[PDB]
């Protein structure tokens, strides 16, 4: 045959990656191929593929076979555009010895991180693969380090995003976790570095994939992953929305797209959100809804640590990063689950010139010996040091009591902060009025009249609105159109600061 | 300036619409305000602001004047559309997406909220509902202290009160049975 | 101490300790021999996933000096967090007792030959060729195979000539590292 | 044979480069070998090696077979010092193959260009090859690229 | 300061010396500006300043008072020496 037709069958060879037998097994289990997950998620006629043509060099244990040569290789890399955007995608194919990663696969997936970084891009992954190839012996290995270091070198350079859609073991497991952000599909898709197997054998352990590394596992109990998705259909789709509020590299500001929702549009609803005694608790989420354009948002990681929300929204047109307490679960009250899921969030809103806005209803951090013992007290220095190095702008409103250093965590203005409001039902102040009554007046038998007037002088936000920690007390239903207004002034906020290679953050 | 957006070029819009049971296959195209629509092989014309933030959007379909609100939507597809003060529950897919996803499999859906639990540890102050009572979705049906914030449990939907497991006075735990529905 | 597998407590505890060093341009030595890492469902619901990450994710950033020295065992995704060459190390050394590996040899047998009943033989010729430094050094991960008792000489040489190591990186206000 | 025993023959053997009888010819033409040359070149006792059991990988035209196979592979590299000042050498063995350039040869002549560029340090080369081995085919030329 | 540098610690320097035709072993050790010097067997002491860019070195080998001109020499080990009003040729 001539070369001609020798490509035509490579080509045709390589769109069937394993074969057809095994794309009707991963049918059946409810799962696409990698190009029909590629063709989703990409705007159609955009996707331009790179290394179709490569294949593993491995020479042992029959390896060099031509039946074990395919074409691609278990990936397939490439770029294309999201809403006319461009962007670079990898994604790893099942049916090719497992999606096992050879030299050639870590190669491609370098090739196309490379590229992103030279043109400024987003990178992202889909990956599902059982491991490393172990007839490449230490080759798979050196491959994956080879990820791993882009990864670190990418990381605040341009955003990366991994889609969990199967089975994902071993130090596979690791690149992920490097990224800013891990989806996963619910049912078909787990993390974990040993099997089920080796932790029956081991620790005498019995657990199912499933329990060990599911999406539930890993969104509502280990803090890994930021949404579960139904399908994979459904997981693209979200994926193609969430993509549309990023920016392409750090050199470019938060993205603002064309905006219908008035700027100065009122919000009376929250004139009466917020219950008058301090016993009963409301949604915050209703607040940002309300005050956000459309009522869009993007929530992150909605079933781990409630306590505390933090999400994606737009303020006229302008993508923005929320950060709010939670008084509907355990009172709105700091932990160590809530604080990395804040810290972490807040850290990769500056690092890509994403404003941020804060709403305060904190009484304190959770109390018990399970709290100290876990080291409540670094992981909520994260999140104090997370707002304390923002240097985008940050918008704070405080809607009700905040107490102690929670108050100083939660982007107080003393960490640099841009605007503070507060409405009329905040509260800041060292403790609670009765304990701080308690403390100062105790050894006096006239408790009730001191008490009294102590909770007149100081149970309100006039104490910090007088001393300007506080720019202004203002009506709820204005808080949207303020919020826009600083909005519009903070945008070309510069600070400086002192050099150094990094600074060093408690872990 | 330093990525210019290069513009989707699609000339026509082929979606899966799923309204009540049913797939119509829905061709669509625009031009300024105006969208051209066939359906099933009816032609159709929509023009509008297409203002996509106010609550009430005004069209005019074939010169008929029709007043909608879009109540909610998502990423996957769905849409929830009040029209003629009825609202109703769409599905929208592309053509590509909608034939893929017939390889995906039905899910068992089985959630049922008729058990109303205990959400974190507290001692139950007060419970607002007794067996072969009443209690509409959203209805308060016990109360839950804890760090003093009166957390208030809600019931999952209309319905009657089977069985109370739950006592005021009483400490419980995460995860314990409070109450039960039909 | 738990035949030295990595863990969430060890991980953060190397990590933060790696990220000063080289905030402060203090050289890094490192002492590999490591099986893998902790298992058991405590470890996943802890989330030893990310909190590995943190110490890779630290050895990777390091621009300062990295001498790495391989005692024993180095299988798997641990080899690459401790330190590995392919992480922009400097130098990095195996003693005669080393073993880079993608996992044990009996599991790596069982993998690749199973369907085979000449287990046996194939072991036997897998170990030989395998159960060693050998494959690492033939592809220059690992600049040499050193005998123990020169690791200091060979060390203090190392600091000397990389005292003046400058590195150049993509501008950012910072890095994501996983918390 | 323990694992000991194999380091020590694979060290003598990288010592010999290409075996006593070719190290015999390259001397009677009036040459030096390449460990001679550095030994000239460098002060006493200074020359550190690096990659001295780095190997080829072809396994085209019988390369694989282990009379093909030669620790280092035609090329010494490493570091060392002149009257005190730090220097990265490298030299082509020609005993081995001809001296002809493999992917591994590129591959350790890059290694030590790039940790002298790291460290700041002059590069030189005793060059001694008879050129690209064909063998290897398309990727000498790739490890001629990665140097250039 | 950007890189010291590492003083090459040799304490014999063995030389083979080619004068006319015939080659000399030499041990040669020095300690500040006294060189011992064993020739194929004898010892001998060279002491001077040692400036090696006037025209004429003023030596004292063993307390016997010479006078040496330095004419040239190479890298390769060759050298031009003015002693006792003759000119040799050494390697
Ligand atoms: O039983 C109630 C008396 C003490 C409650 C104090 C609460 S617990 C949540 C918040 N965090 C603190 O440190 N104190 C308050
Ligand atoms: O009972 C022994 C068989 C399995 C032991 C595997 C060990 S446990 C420590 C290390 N980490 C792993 O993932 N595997 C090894």
């Amino acid at each position: 045959t001539s070369v001609n037709e020798r490509i035509e069958n490579k080509r045709r060879t390589a769109l069937l990656g394993g074969g057809q037998r095994r794309i009707d097994a991963q049918h059946k289990r409810g799962k696409l191929t990698a190009r029909e997950r590629i063709s989703l998620l990409l705007d159609p006629g955009s996707f331009v593929e790179s290394d179709m043509f490569v294949e593993h060099r491995c020479a042992d244990f029959g390896m060099a076979a031509d039946k074990n040569k395919f074409p691609g290789d278990s990936v397939v890399t490439g770029r294309g555009r999201i809403n006319g955007r461009l962007v670079y995608v990898f994604s790893q194919d099942f049916t090719v010895f497992g999606g096992s990663l050879s030299g050639a696969h870590a190669q491609k997936i370098c090739k196309i991180m490379d590229q992103a970084i030279t043109v400024g891009a987003p990178v992202i992954g889909l990956n599902d693969s059982g491991g490393a190839r172990i007839q490449e012996g230490v080759e798979s290995l050196a491959g994956y380090a080879d990820i791993f270091l882009r990864n670190v070198t990418a990381s605040g350079v341009i955003p990366q995003i991994s889609l969990i859609m199967g089975p994902c073991a071993g130090g596979a497991v690791y690149s992920p976790a490097l990224t800013d952000f891990t989806f996963m599909v619910k049912d078909t898709s787990y993390l974990f570095i040993t099997g089920p197997d080796v932790v029956k054998s081991v620790t005498n352990e019995d657990v199912t994939q499933e329990e060990l590394g599911g999406a539930k596992t890993h969104t509502t109990m280990s803090g890994v992953a930021h949404r579960a998705f139904e399908n994979d259909v459904d997981a693209l789709c979200n994926l193609r929305d969430f993509f549309n509020y990023l920016p392409l590299s750090s050199q470019d500001p938060a993205p603002v797209r064309e905006c219908h929702d008035p700027s100065d549009r009122l919000v009376p609803e929250l004139d009466t959100i917020v219950p008058l005694e301090s016993t009963k608790a409301y949604n915050m989420v209703d607040i940002i809804h309300s005050v956000v354009d459309e009522r869009e948002f993007f929530e992150i990681m909605p079933n781990y640590a409630k306590n505390i929300i933090v999400g994606f929204a737009r303020m006229n047109g302008r993508t923005v990063g929320i950060v709010g307490n939670q008084p509907k679960v355990a009172s709105g009250c700091l932990d160590i689950n809530s604080s990395v899921k804040g810290a972490r969030f807040v850290r990769f809103c500056d690092a890509f010139n994403i404003p941020l806005i804060t709403f305060v209803d904190v009484p304190g951090f959770l109390p018990g010996t399970a709290q100290e013992y876990g080291g409540i007290i670094r992981h909520g220095a994260k999140l104090l040091y997370a707002f304390a190095e923002a240097t985008v702008p940050k918008v704070t409103v405080i809607t009700r009591k905040a107490y102690g250093g929670a108050y100083d965590v939660m982007s107080s203005k003393h960490l640099c902060g841009d605007t503070n409001y507060a409405w009329p039902t905040a509260e800041i102040a060292v403790m609670g009025a009765k304990g701080a009554v308690e403390i100062i007046f105790k050894g006096h038998e006239n408790v009730e009249a001191a008490q009294a007037e102590y909770i007149e002088k100081f149970a309100n936000p006039f104490p910090a609105a007088v001393r300007g920690f506080v720019d202004d007390i203002i009506q709820p239903s204005s808080t949207r159109a303020r919020i826009c207004c600083d909005l519009d002034v903070l945008a070309s906020k510069k600070v400086q600061r002192p050099w150094r290679k990094h600074a060093n953050i408690p872990l | 300036s330093r990525m210019p957006v290069i513009k989707p070029d699609i000339a026509n819009w082929e979606l899966s619409v799923k309204l009540h049971d049913k797939v119509h296959t829905v061709v669509a195209s625009n031009n300024g305000s105006v969208f051209s629509v066939e359906v099933d092989g009816s032609k159709l014309n929509v023009t509008s602001t297409w203002n996509l933030a106010s609550p009430l959007l005004s069209v005019s379909v074939d010169g008929t004047q029709r007043t909608v609100q879009c109540l909610s939507r998502e990423a996957g597809g769905n849409m929830s559309i009040q029209f003629l003060g009825t609202v109703y529950k769409v599905n929208i897919l592309t053509r590509l997406a909608a034939e893929l996803n017939k390889f995906m499999l039905e899910k068992v859906t089985e959630d049922t909220s008729s058990v109303l639990r205990s959400p974190m540890p507290g001692v139950v102050v007060a419970v607002s509902v007794k067996p072969g009572d009443a209690v509409a979705e959203g209805q308060e049906i016990c109360v839950i202290e804890a760090m003093k914030m009166q957390n208030s449990m809600t019931a999952g939907k209309t319905g009657t009160v089977k069985s109370v497991h739950c006592q005021a006075g009483d400490t419980v735990g995460e995860g314990d049975l409070l109450v039960e529905l039909e």
